[PDB]
RNA sequence: CAGCGAAGGAUUUGGUGGAUUACUAGCUAAUAGCAAUCUA
């Protein structure tokens, strides 16, 4: 009910360090933040892990029985993580700034790059427990002179070949009793080595250096011992490289540059068969699946990857993110499409099913600072600093109206009708809120009575009157239509920020300036009651300010609050690394998330550590800014538990998974999950249904949902009582939505809503998220299939009855 | 020195000014005693916030008002939103502030007019 | 059986309130007299436009009723009867006079009637709204008129309206002051005993309805 | 650029055959997302 | 017993137990590996963090260790186990049941003894590997050559010579030829150790009575005797950075420093460790440094330094006395109770037998340090009360964490034993609050509860009052008193609605907040001594006199379980931070798992001493038990979070089982069912031509589908259909090869028609049939009327007929679910 | 003034030691030697 696990980072694709596929070409592991993110292709989904970092991640790999990943940051602080099961197994420390990891292909050894070191160590089991030291070490090899670049293994698990900034790169036998077999070192190219490949037979070694050579060693004669056979070239001119891969087995190379530019050759013949560009902005690694049929690339700057299929020119996904500039959040009315508003101007716009974009909107010049979703699902509104409150289209996926003001003024909150007829906006330096009609581009008019900027603005969704709160302490309750225009003001303590009313369309929370958030009905102007949310909220002490964190006072307070859709939960959010959220009718704190924990961030820590303090200035201000951590916009979904929040590295989204809880409902000695099976291989299938409510556990509800008949659904659904209407009601949205026994679940669908209608009906906002996941699995599938039967029926019945011969 | 702290309260051109410090119990309006305060009609309008949340959370502070300007009803509303946001502030201080957002619940559910005055008026309709 | 100890010192303070006023802190009574509990809206169709259910101490809440629509219909239905008491080109503006009198009023309703003068005058309201009227229709501009019916916005203020005016109009030239006439004025519109000058105007009214109807 | 950097709380971050167009609308597999009257 | 659920992980919290470290160099640096019970631990001795520890248990306990360079030698029971990197690399079986008793490593000989005075003597097979592998000889000293063996070393500078040291007699011997050389002289009382020295040949010994001979064993004479009063002696030492300093230990916790070079005390230390403990079990100067590791036996390793001397001129005649540097500790007697503070799994609390409380860190082990009793100062004129002496706190029976207002006002509370109050502490700061919340009423404390919003402590005493304090001032709000005999349990709920009582009497009261009324009261047949609320869930454990664990609801106050079956009292439970699970332990030894749906006993670990506390961590995956004996902490990790475990009522379907469920097919052939897996194949299929074309930058199967065909059925061309990629499935399909006969083609309209006529996958089957037609679509308008083409449509569509209920059905559910939305 | 109140009470401030990130030992020319030395 509360219990918000954290489910997915939508936003930011990839950021910093290595692509990796899995063994099976199905998942494909981003080093996103602090986090990894795990994309599923073909069943297209994807998850982050919930483990954390305390900086950002710097190296990736996963054995190739797909079982267990380690993942190393920027100080060799290594995770390693059972990935069938998502839950940390081992933290590590390994002494000194990691560049790449790489398991070997039988899985048991895993040797990594520190520094100039380079170290095997050998893999614990997931079958084995959870020991306390479980890395045993096999050893450590010190033959270089300058920092290792990349790693590779043989195919077997015998040669382990290395590569570093230092000119060389050398060779080494993992065993202590192969010696003779590999000790040499590869001298000879001119810059920076980083690349080393065995071929399909170990018998060819090709290396990559940095300005675009390409030696072939090869073991000949002029006893002897790994003659150069051959000097290709790339000949890029300012662009040398960046990131190299080789697949052994169909013998491809394949090259990312400085210049955003890659190349991807078939090697022992050395000729090229694809050159081509994803931007200005180097490809930072490339990785390549195991079958060679799917490449990885990304990009770290303007954070990008895409993972492209090069016998058929295919691309698989290719998808672009930002940073710290998520500005704000909407969701579609259904709870499947989400837009993402990002400071650089551009309007993302992410699905929740997959986690990938499918439309950026690159429109407005500065700065989108706030958008929101009208009119049945497909359209939404972007307010910007360009002086531009623009809607959009989202079937067409195109602008259509563009309103303006009369003189360039920054914009900086909207709202719009429900009934999508007008459409407000409030800004920093005009204490004025300006109306559109939307059907007609005009000014429909500018109407006041602020004095200081309207922090923001909300419409009711049901009496469509206008709550607008602003710098002057004051909240202001307009009613616009009906030939009478009426105000009427509301002062409060401090000044506002973040207004949000509840989807009854009653009453207001307003989150003002010192650390409170209040409830106004709005009927009246009557305060219902108010939650001094201050001294709960951990606001971070930064690297440079010179108080502390208990006196700060840059984040105590919040900037953006949101209702739950029973009206029943404020979840809240600011510039601190806390979103927390509240229960309006007990005015208590009921959970506090933290955003982040990585020191990467600025404002993450209320305590720094002492030792980076100097005799002058502390040792994270010496350059060889640094970004703060913020929560700009945050919302609950229609249709789930699950609510998202835009930080600075993308959107959150924490989310329950009811099947990892005991949440039960007034069971008592006799109810057991035994007894509901027995309930039902008995068949009183309504006793059974109600019994395993009560237990609440949905692989129950699925048992027992799957395992009633056909011919009395009408009469179960008829029988079941009037509590349990929202747990079934959304039990049957939120697996409808991904299941397959699409007939099964719209019968039951026709069941309950002809059997309990009215019941819903006087009590809507009882079902609001209940029967809006149903909504969006009836438009969102069973439209889609209902289409191509159709055009399928359509088509024949053409192709059949008409003629024609020539 | 002595735990003290300092509120007031408007009404139309009224202004109270209120001294509320750790003490005996004793509440006084320009040294006479809160009982004998005129128009003798309004002395329950001047006694609500003493008297909505008990005479124990007055135990042991006492106030001492000062009253300038303003008619008899202007005067009585500004004793009575001096009493009360003294005391919600000595107990936002001093004392326990879970007791501070109890004070508050209880004046802000009879009315929050004898927490916060409504100044900005008129309208130009 | 159970207790709950919340005071652990009694009351002893400086300044020493009386004994009525700290017997008064434990529940609060209009005038430190009447109990606004047990009063019941005995008709339906005016609660919730009649509000008792929130207590005062003195009729002269400050309150802002009358910049929204509906919102005079939320503040107490004692100082509603005291504002339209107050309404007179003699007396206006001196409302703490006209609070004084109906204190005075509601005092002898009691002490000739004791149940409580709140409940004394809330079913008074009841019985003096009207339920019916007609509306004086152009029709070619005859003597020509039309029954509708009454919204209970209307009916509240229609009655206080006519309690109030009544209660001047019979205590203009008399012995009585405007205290005990509103007060047998509220006596028989409670009892509905067709002798007050508001159950006789409504009664009247219905009655010109029901014949236009 | 550079003057709203400096002006603000918040930090800012700042031939082959194609730069590859990462960042592309209209796509959910739409040719004519063109309106009837616009045709 | 062997488990399925939790796995043991570490005992965390623990340092030493009294056995004599050893110590170890590395270059310039220094290791101190002590033992703790029966796993070793190795420090280091600079910043004195954990370096390493045994990756599993002994068998019997550590008796005896010592360390070289790279390899520790581990004694116990009956066998010497050589050890690297705190794993283990060699086992060494001794020639007999004797247990050893001590060990010394030189050369290549190393040279265990056992309790009879029999030395097994052990040699490196070869003069160059790591360390003594093979068995070399057994000396045995006779009660004729002198008394029972107290220690054995190799002093330095002899070849190939050993020292054996008895009580009442020194003798070397030749542990090649296996001879003894030299018997010493008589010595006329017990001695108990000897440490050589890094002067040429001599040995320092000290006896039962406080003498300190110094035995020079290549003259055969003693050179010089420290006399000290009645001090039962135990360890020496020197000091080899070239001021000479000798350093006794005596076990009544003394430290005494002795210079040698006049014969003079520099420094006493008195009561350095603990008397009872042991005293000074083991201290020693690391060599070329001027510092000092002791460590007792009350769980205690300490550093002393000397600084250098004030005086520049005379230099060494002043000395400074020794400072005290890095110290780690636990508490020294085994802890009473245990908290989790954070919900990071991170801090953990205990509070011991010895009244101390430490706030133990299992993240990482140095971080573990001692919460402090320092009074915060009356600031309103008042005196401490209490004593003048400052003893440690009266014993901790319970306490209780919210980490919400954590640091901001004083956090958590606890409640001491047989004392009529109930003072508080602060974690963020690590010191005792400000205030002692009071009973009111005599009776002593035996509940404590806060609510999670920080602010409101509960007290319940043994007289049955329930007296509420508020946590930011100290003073009472409120005083509930319902029961009439020792109050056992609070607790209140999340949102702080409504909070539950649990007393010795049976009575559960449930009483609200903000309407300080009661609303439930409950009585159960036992007295009651535990209750544990799952604030997430609602429900709340109680432990029983008739040994039950009452699970009750506390909205609808039923009894909503009842577990039963433990044999004595339940010493203690957790919820599984989930809710599914009660962890109870109880003093038969033993420690249950309850799976409160089913209500069943999962699996019971017997344990060998009995747990006395039992507590999961915020986060499930970490479970600390606290027993009988031990002075460490024994934290448990469940291999439940890791795999999925069973559920399955044990004495000393299978979905059901495991908690989970598979989604079957089909529910029968009546309904249709969409394809498992991504609802996306769809609309790639549909669009993938406009979807390659836009992402553009600027047979087997035909075999297999005349092999359905003359079997007339196609099941297996579907099978193989359906789930290759849609890249090859368009590929493949819009090739068909069909010029003259059509066959091709009616085969694949009669395979569509015999898969929607199973009525499965049939999106999958709709999106074929249409990818077909838009494939080559025009030669079946071209030549329709083919007799076969127009047969296989005709049946086609007759099967297809049937898939319109499917959009009656939708269309119905769409319109009233819109109208049942809106209106 | 009062009371609190076990052989003192209450404050100012320096230094050292332990934390402030999650505990796999040191050095070097590193499949080994060193830790008393890498020299012939």
């Amino acid at each position: 009910k509360s219990d918000f696990k954290f489910s997915n980072l939508l936003g930011t694709v990839y950021r910093q360090g290595n692509i990796t596929f899995s063994d099976d070409g199905k998942q494909l592991l981003s080093p996103v933040g602090n986090r990894v993110s795990v994309f599923d292709l073909i069943n297209n989904k994807s998850f982050t892990f919930e483990y954390e970092h305390r900086k950002n991640i710097a190296a990736i790999d996963l054995n190739k029985q797909g079982t267990l990943l380690i993942s190393i940051d920027e100080d060799g602080r290594a995770i390693l993580v059972n990935f069938k099961a998502r839950n940390v197994l081992h933290h590590f420390n390994f002494k000194e700034k990691c560049s790449a990891v790489k398991f070997s292909p039988d899985g048991r050894l895993f040797a990594l790059a520190s520094g100039r070191f380079l170290q095997i160590w050998k893999t614990p089991d997931v079958n084995k427990d959870r020991q306390f030291a479980p890395f045993v070490r096999h050893r450590v090899h010190a033959g270089h002179f300058q920092d290792i670049t990349s790693l590779t293994w043989s195919q077997d698990s015998r040669f382990i070949l290395t590569t570093s900034k230092d000119l060389s790169a050398k060779i080494w036998s993992v065993d202590s009793e192969e010696k003779n077999l590999a000790a040499t070192t590869f001298n000879g190219h001119r810059d920076y080595v980083m690349g080393a490949f065995f071929s399909h037979d170990q018998e060819k070694i090709y290396t990559v250096s940095k300005d675009g050579a390409v030696f072939v060693w090869e073991f000949t004669k002029r006893k002897y011992s790994w003659r150069i056979t051959k000097k290709h070239f790339f000949y890029a001119n300012q662009a040398k490289v960046k990131c190299v891969t080789f697949h052994p087995a169909t013998r491809l190379l394949a090259v990312g540059f400085t210049s955003g530019e890659f190349r991807l050759y078939d090697l022992p013949d050395f000729t090229l068969i694809q050159q081509l560009s994803m931007g200005q902005n180097p490809v930072n690694t490339v990785s390549v699946n195991q079958t060679g049929e799917w490449l990885a690339f990304g990009s770290s700057k303007l954070g990008q990857l895409l993972v492209y299929e090069w016998q058929s020119e295919s691309y698989i996904l290719k998808q672009q993110g930002h940073f710290d500039s998520t500005n704000s959040l909407a969701y579609s009315p259904d709870g499947s499409r989400v837009v993402t508003a990002s400071e650089d101007g551009k309007i993302k716009v992410w699905d929740i099913t997959s986690g990938f974009c499918l439309a950026t909107f690159e429109e407005h010049t500065s700065s989108v600072t706030a958008v929101q979703f009208a009119k049945r699902g497909q359209v939404m509104f972007s307010s910007s600093l360009d002086g531009t409150v623009r809607a959009w289209d989202l079937i067409r996926y195109r602008n259509f109206r563009t309103f303006t003001g009369t003189e360039r003024i920054q914009f900086n909150c909207l709202a719009v009708d429900p009934s999508g007829e007008v459409v407000c906006a409030g800004s920093l330096d005009n204490f004025d809120i300006h109306v559109w009609s939307v059907q007609t581009g005009q000014l429909l008019d500018a109407l006041s009575g602020h004095e200081g900027p309207v922090s923001c603005l909300s419409f009711s969704q049901e009496n469509s009157v206008l709550a607008s709160a602003s710098w002057d302490k004051t909240i202001r309750i307009w009613s616009i239509f009906g030939r009478s225009q009426q105000v009427e003001p509301i002062e409060v303590y401090s000044d506002v920020l973040a207004l949000s009313m509840r989807p009854d369309g009653k009453e207001v929370a307003v989150s003002t300036l010192k650390g409170q958030i209040s409830i106004f009905n709005i009927e009246d102007a009557k305060q219902v009651g108010n939650i001094d949310c201050r001294k709960d909220i951990i606001s971070g002490r930064f690297n440079q300010d010179r108080f502390t964190a208990k006196n700060s006072e840059r984040s105590k307070f919040f900037t953006t609050i949101h209702y739950s859709f029973d009206g029943m939960a404020i979840v809240a959010g600011g510039n601190n690394n806390s979103i927390c959220l509240y229960d309006v009718p007990n005015e208590v704190l009921l959970k506090r998330f933290i955003v982040s924990r990585n020191m990467a961030l600025n404002g993450t820590l209320e305590f720094l550590n002492s030792k980076k303090m100097t005799e002058a200035g502390s040792l994270d201000l010496i350059d060889d800014m640094r970004p703060e951590v913020r929560v700009t916009s945050v919302q609950f979904s229609p249709t789930a538990n699950a609510f998202a929040a835009a930080s600075t590295e993308g959107l959150l989204i924490y989310s329950t998974n009811d099947t990892i809880l005991f949440d039960p409902f007034d069971l008592d000695v006799d109810v057991t999950p035994h007894s509901t099976v027995e309930a039902l291989r008995e068949k009183q299938f309504l006793n059974a249904l109600v019994m395993a409510f009560r237990l609440n556990e949905e692989y129950l509800i699925n048992k027992v949902y799957e395992a009633i008949p056909i011919k009395e659904i009408p009469l179960v659904a008829s029988n079941i009582p009037a509590i349990y209407l929202p747990r079934i009601l959304k039990f049957i949205g939120d697996f409808a939505i991904e299941s397959q026994h699409i007939e099964f679940n719209l019968i039951w669908i026709k069941a309950l809503l002809s059997a309990s209608g009215g019941y819903i009906n006087e009590h809507k906002y009882l079902f609001s998220t209940a029967m809006r996941s149903i909504q969006r699995f009836i438009v969102r599938v069973a439209k889609e299939v209902v289409n191509t039967t159709t055009d399928n029926k359509y088509t024949y019945r053409f192709l059949v009855s008409t003629d024609g011969s020539m | 020195a002595v735990p003290s702290v300092q509120t007031f309260g408007k009404k139309k051109s009224a202004t109270a000014v209120a001294h509320v410090k750790a003490g005996k119990g004793l509440i006084k309006v320009n040294g006479s005693p809160i009982t004998l305060v005129e128009p003798e009609i309004l002395r329950f309008k001047v006694y609500e916030p003493l008297l909505l949340v008990g005479l124990d959370k007055f135990s042991n502070i006492d106030i001492r008002v000062r009253v300038t300007g303003g008619g008899h009803v202007s005067q009585v509303y500004a004793i009575r939103q001096a009493i009360a946001k003294g005391l919600v502030a000595y107990h936002q201080k001093y004392v326990d502030e879970q007791s501070k957002n109890e004070l508050k619940k209880a004046f802000t559910s009879y009315d929050r007019t004898l927490l916060i005055a409504d100044s900005r008026r008129p309208e130009p309709k | 059986d159970f207790e709950v100890v919340e005071e652990f010192t009694p009351v002893v303070l400086a300044t020493p309130i009386p004994e009525e006023v700290q017997q008064a802190q434990t529940e609060i009574k209009l005038f430190n007299k009447w109990s606004f509990e047990e009063v019941e809206v005995k008709d339906a169709s005016l609660v919730d436009y009649v509000q008792v259910r929130q207590p005062i101490f003195v009729a002269h809440t400050a309150g802002r009723y009358a910049n929204k629509r509906f919102r005079k219909a939320q503040c107490p239905i004692i100082e509603r009867l005291t504002n339209s008491l107050m309404m007179n080109g003699r007396n206006n503006g001196k409302k703490l006079k006209a609070v004084r009198i109906i204190k005075h009023t509601l005092d002898i309703i009691n002490v000739l009637t004791d149940q409580n003068p709140i409940q004394v005058v809330v079913d008074a309201i009841t019985n003096t709204g009207p339920r019916e009227d007609t509306t004086r229709v152009g029709g070619g501009g005859a003597a020509r008129r039309q029954a509708v019916d009454v919204s209970p916005l209307r009916r509240v203020n229609q009655a206080i309206a006519l309690l109030t005016i009544g209660a001047r109009e019979a205590a203009f030239r008399n012995i009585k002051t405007i205290a005990e006439t509103l007060a047998e004025e509220l006596i028989n519109a409670a009892k509905g005993s067709s002798t007050s000058y508001a159950i006789k105007k409504k009664d009247e009214l219905e009655r010109v309805a029901k014949s236009n109807r | 650029y550079k003057l709203d950097v400096l002006s603000s709380v918040h930090f800012v971050p700042k031939t082959p055959t194609i730069s590859m167009e990462d960042a592309q609308p209209l796509y959910m597999s739409n040719a004519s997302s063109l309106a009837p009257q616009e045709i | 017993k062997n488990s399925k659920i939790f796995s043991p992980f570490r005992i965390i919290g623990n340092v030493s137990n009294g056995v004599p470290f050893a110590t170890g160099t590395l270059g310039s640096t220094f290791y101190i590996v002590t033992c703790v019970g029966k796993t070793f631990q190795i420090y280091d001795a600079n910043t004195l963090h954990l370096l390493f520890v045994s990756e599993k248990e002994t068998p019997s306990s550590i008796v005896a260790l010592s360390a070289h360079f790279h390899y520790v030698y581990a004694a116990y029971e009956n066998k010497v186990g050589i050890y690297k990197r705190g794993i283990e690399e060699h086992l060494l079986e001794l020639e007999t049941d004797a247990n050893v008793e001590h060990l010394c490593i030189f050369g290549d000989y190393l040279c265990a003894s056992t309790d009879d005075n029999s030395i097994f003597i052990y040699k490196k097979s070869d003069p160059q590997d790591k360390y003594p592998s093979e068995f070399y000889t057994k000396l045995t000293v006779t009660e004729i050559q002198g008394g029972e063996i107290v220690s054995l070393q190799h002093l330095a500078t002899y070849l190939n010579k050993l020292t054996v040291v008895t009580k009442s007699n020194v003798l070397l011997f030749n542990v090649r030829t296996g001879k003894l050389v030299f018997t010493s002289n008589e010595f006329p009382d017990q001695i108990t150790t000897a440490e050589p020295a890094p002067v040429l040949d001599i040995i320092a010994l000290g006896t039962v009575t406080g003498e300190v001979i110094m035995f020079n064993m290549r003259k055969g004479k003693r050179i010089r005797t420290i006399k000290i009063p009645q001090s039962r002696i135990s360890s020496l030492s020197f000091r080899t950075d070239g001021s000479s300093h000798l350093s006794v230990g005596t076990s009544s916790g003394d430290l005494i420093f002795y210079d040698l070079d006049r014969r003079s005390r520099i420094h006493v230390l008195k009561n350095i460790h603990r008397e009872s403990y042991g005293g000074v079990t083991q201290a020693t100067f690391l060599n070329g440094q001027p510092i000092i590791v002791t460590s007792g036996g009350d769980n205690s390793l300490k550093e002393y330094v000397f600084d250098p001397s004030l005086s520049q001129g005379s230099g060494d005649v002043v000395v400074q006395p020794p400072r005290y540097l890095r110290s780690r500790g636990g508490h020294s007697q085994p802890p009473s109770y245990i908290a989790f503070a954070d919900s990071q799994s991170h801090f953990m609390l205990s509070a011991s037998k010895d009244r101390s409380l430490w706030s133990f860190s299992l993240r990482k082990d140095a971080q573990s340090q001692e919460m402090s009793q320092r009074l915060h100062k009356k600031q309103d004129g008042g005196r401490v009360g209490g004593s003048t002496i400052k003893s440690k706190f009266p014993e901790i029976v319970a306490l209780a964490i919210e980490n919400a207002r954590i640091g901001e006002w004083e956090n958590i509370i606890t409640a001491h034993k047989d004392e009529k109050f109930a003072r508080t502490w602060d974690m963020r700061n690590k010191r005792v609050g400000r205030w002692t919340f009071d009973t009111t009423d005599d009776g002593f404390v035996k509940s404590v509860a806060m609510s999670q919003c920080g602010n409101f402590g509960f007290i319940g005493s043994s007289n049955g009052s329930i007296t509420i304090y508020n946590m930011q001032s100290g003073i009472l709000r409120k005083k509930y008193k319902l029961h009439k005999r020792a109050v056992t349990g609070i607790s209140l709920d999340g949102m702080n609605r409504k909070m539950v009582s649990c007393g010795l009497d049976g009575i559960v009261g449930f009483y609200d907040f903000n309407k300080s009324t009661l609303l439930g009261k409950l009585k159960l047949d036992a007295p009651i001594t535990a209750m544990v609320y799952h604030r997430s869930s609602d429900l709340f454990a109680l432990a029983l006199d008739d040994l039950s664990i009452v699970v009750i609801d506390a909205v609808t106050q039923r009894v909503v379980r009842q577990l039963w079956g433990h044999s004595n009292r339940i010493t203690a439970f957790d919820f599984s931070p989930e809710g599914r699970w009660i962890v109870s332990a109880s003093l038969d030894s033993t420690i249950r798992t309850w799976d409160l749906p089913t209500g069943g006993c999962i699996d019971g670990i017997i344990v060998d001493n009995v747990a006395t506390n039992v507590k999961f961590s915020p986060n499930g995956d970490l479970l600390a038990t606290t027993h009988v004996t031990g002075n460490g902490i024994c934290i448990w990790t469940n291999r439940a979070q890791f795999k999925t475990v069973s559920t399955r009522t044990i004495d000393e379907l299978n979905d059901i089982d495991f908690n989970t469920y598979t989604s079957l097919e089909q529910i029968d052939k009546e309904l249709l069912t969409l394809s498992i897996g991504p609802r996306s194949k769809m609309n790639t299929l549909l669009h993938l031509d406009v979807i390659r074309k836009r992402s553009k930058p600027k047979s087997h199967f035909t075999k297999q589908l005349r092999e359905g065909s003359q079997s007339k059925d196609y099941s297996s061309l579907l099978a193989t259909l359906i789930n290759f990629s849609p890249a090859a499935v368009d590929l493949e399909i819009r090739s068909l090869n069909s010029f003259e006969p059509f066959d091709e083609i009616v085969w694949f309209i009669d395979a569509l028609t015999q898969g929607l006529k199973s009525n499965k996958n049939f999106e999958l089957y709709e999106t074929f049939m249409s990818l077909l037609f838009k494939a080559h679509g025009d030669v079946i308008h071209a030549n329709n009327k083919n007799q076969d083409i127009a047969s296989a449509l005709q049946n086609w569509e007759d099967v297809h007929k049937k898939e319109d209920r499917l959009d009656d059905l939708v269309k119905f559910c769409m319109g009233v679910a819109a109208f049942v939305t809106t209106a």
